[PDB]
């Protein structure tokens, strides 16, 4: 239920993996081959995505999970400034 | 609520510090480009958006998205009534970079033709000939200095659609050297053990040849173009060869054969192209031409109607597409409203396509021409119809103003002894009637027949209008019941042959032919006119049950090769 | 790195993906990282500068697919008087291998194959396997599939897992013809299947009258049909429940039609 | 409505 | 609600976990995800060590500065042979500092 | 007005000193299309001046929370939005 995502610094991220199967990308690549992780968590590479845009796209996951269909008013997510470009191609690329 | 996507938070997030990433977004994969430029339309930064479109490096990595091409056809449209002139920019700086790559390798020089190809084709797209002219020309002449056999098919490709754009510009003349140059390099390829599908050009010089009114000659090469459509031939040279031949055998006379090929054509624009594309929105405008000439026309507006909200929607406002839309649905109406007076509406659509063509196009255009007619010839009605003397003068003055443009038009352009100029000489013989210039309005008609009898046979739809104008005159007004006798005459036999006993002006002329045989003393026979009157209406009623055009077509009615053998072995 | 369009040499990038797609394919072992770097590799082609290689690599897919599937086409025709099992057998590994494929290709499907008479990777596989697996098997495979389920109605008992297998496999072809799903399946097997079915209940009618009599008939119907019942749950496909239960009556019971009203 | 209508756009 | 990331060195762990949860319930968590026992975890909130007992509303984790868009940092170590270390959350890297655009020349 | 209101709220967390003067520039920008009649386009202005003025506790903010209610209830009546003036309004007089 957990999956561990790995970034291209090394960093971890161990996210829900309800939370992480809302990207398309993700899910791809927790399809087939990439599912055969048995050491509990599913470990997925992101060699090419940052720490500090993995971990925005994470915040992203658990942001969306929990502001699913809701009828309160719902935040838009904060992205800064300079990282809206870096967040912009791993927005692409993942499918989320 | 659901979230909003993360593309698109991103999005949001670098239009906002636009200057900080105008450099950086050129360098984001090109389906994120159009979108932020998109996100850039709608947040309403035109001014921000024009100074990026205007860049053919940006530009082409935009024209590459093709799901998302109807959107920039808005977008790219929006910037053109933005006051930025992008199309002319565009091919300017596509002139200038193939001035400077001319000299250099075929290979480099061949992408350039494949970049002003597709940006090209944008611009004939969105209406822009003018401006899609230049590209054309600069991709001819890059095409023009190797021999090889690659070369001369990309040329022969780009005068395929340099006739296209030299035809939604009103210039036939030169439209005809494209033609002969494009056969000339047709000659050469084919000397070289090659042949090139000659569907394409064929099809346009019949478009442009019934453009020009020259409908036997028109005939002759969509017969011809017909012959060369083969089963590899793209969908949309299919559908232009298809639409242009459904138009030439309308104006031939055609109308049992003229049918499959339109239902055909606008069946494939919407299997393949779909129910909102513009190119499905050009076979709806010609199937409701061939509706309007085969005396359908209560549900020609409901055609034209479906065409202009197609390129309404995609094509945005101030748009020559539009506006050609407009003054065909502004005619249509006028028609199918004709018989009630209530042309509020097709004036409006007629005063729009005007106001949208004299804003884009120089006062001394053809097509401009064709929006100011059906303008006045609402006018006419709608000031034969009020009841302030004043307006009927005022009207009719602006009528005349109208006409005598057209007029003089059509003259420079075409010519005098041409089809569009008799017809225009007719509409001004009737607008001479209804100023209560008998005498010219007599001249007018009697030119018009004359000149269309010379030319379009003696039995056909537009000589058999003129006649019917001519013999009102002289019977409802100048009181030559002899003369009129004769003419209504032969427009009820060119009514009955046509169009069999269900037309509609055949309304019109029973009553002036019941008026002239009362005014004479043939009272029985005023008797038998009212009898016949009293069928054609009960008719007409009858015939009023037809189902609506866009479900004739059906769900896979045939395929091409059975309607293109169907039209060859039918002659 | 990052992920920007840079630009890249379509050679090697190809064949570093070409090693993966073969072992994922025909279902080898790839590791979860290498997998994971391949969707890299397909991102990279596919924004790559100055020209997207979006059309070099799906030609190149195509061209690859082609290739392996007229191999599996060529193994499968050596092994004769086992092509039905073979075929069965390669049919599960190239299917998991389509399906992954898919998965592997999610932004050439998303980005180039919908962007721009293109087909969908994983459809694609599936076309390749109709059009150059079971459209050359149209012959051979039927033969054997259509004399297999005649001989175990008569009480063998073949391997299960092979002849539904090879049956559902036509409709599992056509998961993108949402148009007719059931088109090319109502074709290839079930309208010979039912002329089949037919004759069997046609030449054995006459059989079945010739030793039996009015008080029993009516009861022998219900066994037979209930045979074909199980066999129906079992070997044919669920959307082909009614045809072929109502085909039988036609073929069995109108047949005998005046017999039956006594 | 003396008349017809108009010859083409 | 309140959601959190747990930042032993390079790992990050996005929980969610009620204000009234215990602290305890979060090195459960942790157990559940990194397979260590609550009595090998040391949880640290800005550089200060959060009692089992304090519930995580006590701690200083409420719904207004640890909501999922932006969830609160919550430090961890791990006992090495009958020790705990320093809390060692190493910093994510550093974005491309976009320069201001009016720095003059 | 968007481009404020989405710059604001990345800052709204940030120190009471550039809140300040994020409220300053709020105030000149709303003031400015007050001014000039895009009072729908100054709402939202001021409306993110005031979620910049209720995050602290304090006399200052206090004083700049009821000048963004009085400021607001000018772009309201502009507006004809008068079902939202009175609310406007009693909040203002909570504040004061």
């Amino acid at each position: 239920m957990y999956v561990k995502l790995i970034s291209s610094d090394g960093h971890e991220f161990i996210v829900k993996r309800e939370h992480a199967l809302t990207s398309g990308t993700i899910k791809a690549m927790l399809s087939g081959p990439g599912q055969f992780a048995e050491n509990e968590t599913n470990e997925v590479n992101f060699r090419e995505i940052p720490s500090h845009v993995l971990s925005k796209v994470c915040m992203y996951f658990t942001y969306k999970v929990r502001y699913t269909n809701s009828s309160t008013e719902i935040p838009e997510f904060p992205i800064a400034p300079e990282i809206a470009l870096e967040l912009l191609m791993a927005a692409n690329f993942l499918d989320c | 609520w659901i979230p909003e996507t993360l593309y698109n938070t991103a999005i949001s997030a670098v239009v906002d510090n636009y200057i900080r990433s105008r450099r950086d977004i050129r360098s984001l994969p090109e389906n994120i480009q159009f979108d932020v430029y998109y996100k850039l339309y709608q947040q309403g930064r035109l001014c921000q958006l024009g100074s990026e479109f205007c860049e053919l490096e940006v530009f082409a990595k935009v024209l590459r998205a093709l799901d998302k091409r109807h959107l920039l056809h808005h977008c790219f449209q929006a910037l053109m009534d933005h006051g930025v002139k992008v199309a002319s920019v565009l091919a300017y700086s596509f002139s200038r970079r193939c001035s400077y790559i001319a000299e250099s390798d075929a290979a480099v020089k061949e992408k350039a033709i494949q970049v002003g190809f597709v940006l090209g084709g944008f611009l004939s797209d969105a209406g822009w000939y003018s401006d899609a002219e230049k590209v054309f020309l600069s991709c001819l002449q890059l095409c023009t200095l190797h021999d090889e056999m690659l070369h001369w098919f990309r040329a022969v490709e780009c005068c395929v659609r340099l006739l296209h754009v030299r035809n939604g510009n009103c210039k036939y003349h030169l439209g005809e050297e494209t033609f002969k140059l494009a056969q000339t390099y047709m000659d050469k390829l084919s000397k070289h053990g090659q042949q090139a599908n000659k569907a394409a050009l064929y099809g346009e010089l019949c478009a442009l040849l019934f453009a020009k009114s020259h409908y036997d000659e028109a005939y002759k090469w969509c017969i011809e173009a017909m012959k060369e459509i083969t089963a590899g031939l793209p969908v949309k040279v299919v559908v232009d060869v298809l639409r242009q031949a459904s138009k030439a055998c309308v104006v031939k006379r055609e109308f049992k054969k003229a049918e499959q090929l339109i239902k055909h054509a606008v069946y494939l624009a919407r299997d393949h192209f779909g129910s909102k594309h513009p190119k499905y929105s050009d076979t709806l405008l010609d199937y409701g031409f061939y509706l309007l000439n085969v005396d359908n026309i209560c549900q020609s507006v409901a055609i034209y109607q479906a065409a202009l909200d197609i390129r309404q929607s995609v094509f945005g406002g101030k748009n020559i597409h539009v506006a050609t839309a407009h003054e065909d649905l502004a005619y249509s109406s006028y028609v199918h409203q004709y018989s009630s007076g209530k042309f509020d509406n097709a004036l409006f659509h007629a005063e729009r396509a005007i106001g949208i063509i004299t804003h884009i196009l120089p006062e001394d255009h053809l097509l401009l021409a064709s929006s100011k007619r059906v303008k006045a010839l609402i006018l006419e009605e709608i000031a034969i119809d009020c009841h302030n003397k004043e307006t009927e003068q005022r009207l009719l003055q602006e009528a005349h103003d109208l006409h005598l443009s057209s007029l003089q038009l059509a003259k420079k352009a075409f010519g005098e002894f041409n089809v569009q100029t008799a017809k225009h000489y007719g509409n001004l013989g009737r607008l001479y009637q209804s100023m209560r210039k008998f005498k010219e309005a007599e001249e007018m008609h009697i030119k018009a027949i004359q000149i269309k009898e010379q030319l379009l046979g003696q039995e056909d739809y537009e000589v058999a209008l003129s006649v019917g104008h001519l013999a009102s005159l002289y019977n409802y007004d100048m009181n030559q019941y002899e003369n009129a006798e004769k003419l209504y005459l032969r427009s009820i036999a060119i009514g009955k042959k046509l169009f069999g006993e269900g037309y509609s002006g055949l309304e019109y002329d029973y009553r002036g032919l019941i008026k002239l045989y009362n005014s004479i003393g043939n009272y029985e026979k005023v008797f038998e006119y009212h009898n016949v009157l009293s069928n054609w209406n009960r008719l007409r009623d009858r015939q009023y049950s037809v189902t609506d055009a866009l479900e004739d077509v059906s769900t896979s009615p045939q395929s091409t090769e059975e309607v293109v053998q169907s039209f060859l072995i039918s002659q | 790195t990052s992920l920007k369009p840079r630009v890249v040499d379509f050679d090697e990038t190809w064949n570093k993906l070409l090693t993966t797609i073969k072992a994922v394919v025909m279902l080898e072992y790839v590791e979860r990282a290498t997998w994971n770097d391949r969707f890299s590799d397909i991102y990279a082609l596919c924004v790559a500068y100055p020209e997207p290689l979006g059309e070099r690599l799906y030609t190149e897919t195509k061209i690859f697919l082609e290739n392996h599937v007229r191999h599996l086409h060529k193994r499968v025709l050596e092994s004769e008087e086992q092509v039905l099992v073979m075929y069965h057998r390669y049919w599960e590994e190239y299917s998991k291998g389509a399906d992954y494929m898919d998965c592997l290709y999610r932004y050439l499907n998303t980005q180039f194959i919908k962007k721009n008479p293109l087909m969908e990777i994983g459809e694609l596989a599936l076309d390749m396997w109709r059009k150059l697996m079971v459209e050359p098997l149209q012959a051979i495979l039927i033969r054997m599939l259509l004399r297999e389920i005649k001989n175990d109605r008569g009480g063998e008992d073949p391997n299960q897992k092979v002849i539904h297998g090879v049956i559902n496999s036509f409709v599992h072809v056509e998961q993108y013809k949402k148009k007719f799903p059931l088109k090319f399946y109502q074709e290839i097997f079930e309208s010979p299947f039912l002329t089949e079915t037919g004759e069997y209940y046609k030449q054995e009618a006459s059989n079945l009258l010739q030793e039996s009599n009015c008080s029993q008939y009516m009861e022998k119907v219900l066994g037979r049909l209930k045979d074909e019942e199980i066999r129906c749950r079992k070997y044919l496909h669920p959307s082909s429940y009614t045809k072929v239960i109502h085909e039988c009556q036609q073929r069995m019971v109108a047949d005998h039609l005046q017999f039956l009203h006594a | 409505l003396t008349r017809n209508k108009g010859p083409a756009a | 609600d309140v959601f959190l990331m747990i930042r032993r060195h390079k790992t990050t762990i996005f929980t969610d976990a009620k204000e009234s949860s215990t602290v305890f319930e979060l090195k459960r968590i942790v157990e559940g995800i990194l397979k260590r026992p609550p009595d090998e975890q040391r949880l640290y909130k800005d550089d200060q060590l959060l009692d089992d007992g304090k519930t995580l509303g006590e701690c200083g984790f409420t719904s207004q500065t640890a909501r999922p868009q932006a969830p609160a940092t919550v430090g961890l170590a791990f006992r090495a042979d009958d020790t705990f270390e320093a809390l060692c959350i190493e910093p994510f890297s550093s974005p491309p500092e976009l320069p201001d655009v009016m720095k003059p020349q």
